[PDB]
């Protein structure tokens, strides 16, 4: 049962992100969007937290590629009814407000209520075969320095920012009974899919931001109490 | 998995060996979050990059490990002087650096090389290089990769099961040296963990290709 | 078959002299032949491959003379000003038309790009660090300049017609005006 | 400064490249 | 085409390698009209008469280039310290010579070669020489071999695509260094341009036979 | 159908020279005259322009034989008409007015009418099975150095200066109608036999003359903006 | 399938009142779902024939309850306001919509003209003498009026889809822009 491969610990579900949908929530809203990218969370801002497996091990190379899984569960009961559409959008982007954009390219309309989860597989549609990793290759910065426009020019390499998303938009408002909550949350998962590659051995993207001490010379360096 | 591990990882960068110690001790153990610099802390002969390699990466994920690992080791040198490289067993302690054994002022009257245990030399002058395999010398079925702390002062046979031995190098004169680990070809991993709590800042230090 | 914008071919022209050049798919997208109905699907579509036919129809009389050559640039993009004369085009795949038989011309032009796909469209959301809808260049050259008799035409005129042979497009999306 | 890095605005288009209606540059 | 493509172009001679900076970066392209010497132009530390070889000559024919290529890296030296080569993937950079990486003044203690990258190590005191075979780590189908304008500064992702990657030369103390390219087995060629308008004046630089 | 060896590139056809035919060139005038060097077009003078397939690779050999192939494209019409002959001369070559003596040598006289074209294969009979390039295999000049006689006595080789020619001289002068040109353009094209051969790698005689700029560090070296 | 514009019920809609109402082709190029690629060959050809299927999907809650009727009404040109009824529509093809139970309904629509072809653009030139675009209509009517709950929500939404199950175009023209 223990993973024998990299692709085979990317293939394990791991949470990403978390959003609330409520009855007060119009039609064609934006309930999630988020730009795919395994490379890298966020281009504009650090991370902090618990990263998917598959991105902590696709952080590793400098290559992926092949389709994303994704898996959106919704924490509610029975009495909890509504529709959402989630849409894999590719090369160009949809207007927040423009709900229409986002129906053109590939869709799953999901019909809440005895059933809480839907599977969504992603297709890879790219210009290449594979995708070049968003983050460096070799960062030798250990003590937070102060960049500057020099150090950012004598980088590594250019990050290929990637334009491709998945959006979650309201097809019918969210209706559940009295009694019960009128928001709920809803769990979103990643995975590599069944043919996720990855090549080019390379410095970890991610590295512990918890409980990190270094091995001291044991007992020599005052153990004895 | 066992691909990546057989790679070779960088430990100590031109570290001296200095003959009025026994030895600099190498401690028999794969890299992991263990040997993983942290901005502010105390400065250690380890290097720093050791945490963000590929193979720390996945052995931060597996806190049991079998078998033998393979230690490349480089001496900058040129000379005819003979540097040996002793293999210690799992004794109960985890130690690394030059240490004066049992805190003596004179060793080339009482080698570590020279006491029984199996040792392996090198000759700069033909070789400043050598790659040589430990084996898995242990009571414990399995070696502890890591712990939560590592300095923490616990319970003392528990504390030196993380190892499974030691590797001393003893020079002649004053020489430096440089040393890398690998994983073994006899080699398991165990005990899957999954992903601890990360950051990254790689973003920061790069251009978009929008300019 | 879709006709593109009509050449001038004068007396004046000197040899290796550009009497028109096509950027490919671009140029048949948003310059030439903009409300053919074989810009339909670029529309929608983001990437796609595309193996294209070219036919070239000269009509100069027969007291007239010169020689025209059309030749292919596969992955043109930034490489435009060079290995572009008339010795490059008669290297590189090409057809050659006398001004005075008027023979037809077809250039057949496979699809040879160093990516697996070509992008079909800019757009204000896409990103600027691929430039898109351009997998190879085509150039229309003099070879010998035309000359004509006593008080004759000090000009003749030349007709492009092109045509998807292979065309596969690939990633749906909303439908977008052409640049 | 260098003059390879932009194109002069009369030959080349927004992209910063030659024009396709520039037949001139040979 | 292959046969000629095959035999070692002499790139750099005897070029300086210093320990301050991360390394000697050398971009994987073969010989063209892109490492082109012109009278009047900028000094580089690239040889003038790379232009003028057989390979170049047949490179700046075909504009596609897929497969692995060869470096022959020589130290001059006969000194026990470890000379390593780090293998850089398609990044998307392009640059040559001495390098800070991240505008750092300190790169004993996080070297390249000990990041988790692919790395080879020369030893001048048992070979000064070494050749070694880069891999075609890119996500495009083919590697594009030259560009109208080399210094243009046009879209950046479309820019690094000429490269396949980098090799990374880094010492211990202050040594020169000396570099040859030549295609591997491994290799392919496509896109054939034509001729481009060259000049000649080997006719004046020589008597003709009769006196 | 891409070229696999330097000799499919030598079988490119590719034009050499122009030169004009009117109806006032007498009989006999050389309308056409070059010595065939494969090495050097001129001996006496710098070239720049778009030299041939066969003489570009060619450059990169110290040695050369076999046949060489030429084809001579009348830009013309129906309403052209005149007669031409095309002559190879070895060893000893004609005076420029003596046409009698071109007529002795290897020829092929060409009907000019409603076929504008004539191909002509040059047999290769020199006094040894191969010939050694008149250019140099060796030239550290790289920034137009002032050459002197000291120069030249030290040089890597002495040229063999060829002294076989081809020429095109008038048989019937050329009788258009009123209504068309009197003069017209002839196009020489050139390429290297079926058994056109080539020896001993050597610097290349030809470089890059448009357009050359070297390389620079990116993004380090001010790009930028 | 193509969505079209969305329809409210609401509790104050009454029997026999019309939520919404389609002219087809007409509405489905030049109103309705404009920028869709099931129009581009309406732009170019003349003439056709068209069978269509049109789903519609409603949701409303569990504590609501309601009837809505869609039905066809073939070649209804100037026959719009007669035979318009609910009756009407029970008696032509038709779907029934319940507004609790959320029930989906599908309209197979056949082509029934006077004449062999439907003509697909007005045009400048064209002639005023037929009108275009119009061998059916669609019709959305409540059966039974919306009821809700105690302070529940007093309307509730149903989206129609179409598409050509078998759309045949004849008289190929230039391209122009759809009404």
């Amino acid at each position: 049962d223990e993973p024998r491969t990299t692709l085979d610990i990317a293939r394990i579900w791991g949470l990403r992100s978390t959003f609330n949908w409520g009855s007060g929530d119009e039609h064609g809203k934006e309930l999630f969007n988020t730009v795919l990218d395994p490379g890298l969370r966020f281009y504009d801002q650090d991370y902090e937290g618990q990263i998917t497996p598959m991105e902590y091990v696709t952080g590793l190379y400098n290559f992926w590629s092949g389709p994303i899984e994704l898996r959106f569960d919704f924490v509610s009961n029975a009495f909890h009814t509504g529709t959402v559409i989630i849409s894999a959008e590719y090369n160009r982007s949809s207007t927040n407000t423009d709900e229409c954009q986002s129906h053109s390219t590939y869709t799953k309309t999901f019909h809440l209520g005895e059933q809480k989860s839907v599977h969504f597989t992603v297709p890879y549609i790219y210009d290449t075969v594979v995708r070049r990793n968003t983050a460096s290759a070799y960062l030798p910065v250990t003590d937070y320095d102060k960049v500057d426009n020099v150090s950012r020019a004598q980088a590594m390499g250019i990050r290929a920012e990637s334009k491709m998303r998945v959006k979650v938009r309201v097809v019918n408002v969210l209706r559940p009974v009295a009694s019960t909550t009128s928001t709920i949350e809803v769990l979103v998962y990643m995975r590599g899919g069944k043919n996720y590659a990855l090549h080019g051995l390379k410095q970890s993207t991610y590295w512990p931001s918890n409980s990190v001490v270094p091995i001291d010379s044991f007992p020599p360096d005052g153990y004895d109490p | 998995i066992k691909d990546i591990l057989r790679r070779p990882v960088l430990l100590f960068n031109h570290v001296e060996l200095d003959p009025d110690y026994t030895g600099f001790f190498i401690p028999i153990m794969p890299p992991s979050r263990m040997m993983q610099y942290k901005s502010g802390d105390k400065e250690t002969s380890f290097q720093r990059l050791i945490g963000r390699t590929p193979q720390a990466a996945i052995m931060n994920l597996f806190r049991f490990w079998r078998g033998s690992l393979r230690y490349t080791i480089i001496i900058h040198s040129t000379d005819g002087h003979p540097i040996y490289v002793t293999h210690v067993p799992h004794t109960g302690n985890r130690v690394y650096g030059l240490m004066k054994v049992n805190n003596l002022h004179e060793y080339t009257k009482v080698p570590i090389f020279g006491c029984g245990l199996t040792t392996e030399m090198i000759i700069p002058s033909v070789n400043p290089s050598i790659c040589v395999e430990v084996p898995f010398d242990t009571e414990n079925n399995w070696a502890v990769t890591f712990d939560e702390d590592a300095q923490r002062n616990y319970s003392w046979r528990d504390k030196g099961d993380t190892v499974t031995g030691h590797l001393v190098v003893t020079p002649v004169v004053s020489v430096y040296m440089s040393v890398w680990v690998e994983a073994g070809d006899d080699f398991e991993v165990s005990n899957f963990y999954g992903p601890p709590s990360v950051k990254t800042n790689d973003w920061n230090y790069a251009f978009s290709d929008e300019h | 078959w879709m006709p593109i914008n009509s050449i001038r071919v004068t007396v004046n022209g000197k040899r290796n002299d550009l009497l028109a050049q096509y950027y490919i798919p671009e140029d048949f997208l948003s310059t030439h032949a903009k409300c053919a109905p074989n810009t339909i699907p670029f529309e929608t579509y983001v990437y796609g491959k595309y193996e294209l036919e070219m036919k070239f129809v000269a009509n100069g009389n027969k007291f007239q003379c010169g020689k025209v050559i059309i030749s292919v640039k596969f992955d043109s993009y930034q490489a435009d000003n060079i290995n572009t004369g008339f010795q490059a085009a008669l290297s590189r795949p090409h057809i050659m038309l006398d001004l005075s038989t008027n023979n037809e011309g077809v250039l057949k032009i496979p699809f040879r790009y160093h990516r697996a796909f070509v992008r079909n469209q800019t757009h204000k959301t896409a990103t600027a660090g691929v430039r898109p809808g351009k997998f190879a260049s085509i150039y229309v050259q003099v070879l010998s300049p035309l000359q004509t008799g006593e008080g004759g035409a000090n000009d003749m005129f030349i007709r492009p017609f092109y045509r998807y042979t292979r065309a596969e497009f690939a990633g749906m999306s909303y439908k977008v005006p052409l640049t | 400064d260098n003059p390879h890095r932009f194109l002069p605005a009369n030959v080349s288009n927004r992209w910063n490249e030659y024009s396709s209606a520039y037949l001139p540059r040979v």
